[PDB]
């Protein structure tokens, strides 16, 4: 009847790939919890399996597009948010100054991803900056998607 | 659009907000 849009859904098709460790196309308690702590948390398997069991179709410990769509789509269905931008920024930078240096970005990137090099990160960061300072700033992220 | 290749961090924070919101609670 109604599902996420090209932009929303898009981030979803991509998420399922970033969430999991290898990109099985589904999120589990092992993957969910992993990323959770990868940022700055420390939940138990109970909250991971419980939360997933409440959204998982078959309740086997992993979510699928069909059950995830209606869940995230029914609760969410809009572009980025001021909270997400700032929040994500608080978790990226170790000092929360707003500037994400490759050291930090690569750290989180490889944490959720597989393996990232100093060149790839600096290449992705420097190429991201507007004026190029070696790191990424809030104004950079916003300008990156929106702003001018 | 200051530079090229922005979709990256975009999906990055999106995953951060959706994972933190989904995993825990409180939509948006
Ligand atoms: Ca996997
Ligand atoms: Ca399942
Ligand atoms: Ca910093
Ligand atoms: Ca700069």
């Amino acid at each position: 009847a109604d599902q996420l849009t090209e932009e929303q859904i898009a981030e979803f098709k991509e998420a399922f790939s970033l969430f999991d460790k290898d990109g099985d196309g589904t999120i589990t308690t092992k993957e969910l919890g992993t990323v959770m702590r990868s940022l700055g948390q420390n939940p138990t398997e109970a909250e991971l399996q419980d939360m997933i069991n409440e959204v998982d179709a078959d309740g086997n410990g992993t979510i699928d597009f069909p059950e995830f769509l209606t869940m995230m789509a029914r609760k969410m269905k809009d572009t980025d948010s001021e909270e997400e931008i700032r929040e994500a920024f608080r978790v990226f930078d170790k000092d929360g100054n707003g500037y994400i240096s490759a050291a930090e970005l690569r750290h989180v990137m490889t944490n959720l991803g597989e393996k990232l090099t100093d060149e790839e990160v600096d290449e992705m960061i420097r190429e991201a900056d507007i004026d190029g300072d070696g790191q990424v700033n809030y104004e950079e992220f916003v300008q990156m998607m929106t702003a001018k | 659009t200051p530079r090229r290749g922005r979709g990256g961090f975009q999906r990055i924070v999106r995953l951060v907000g959706v994972i933190r919101d989904w995993a825990n609670k409180n939509f948006r």
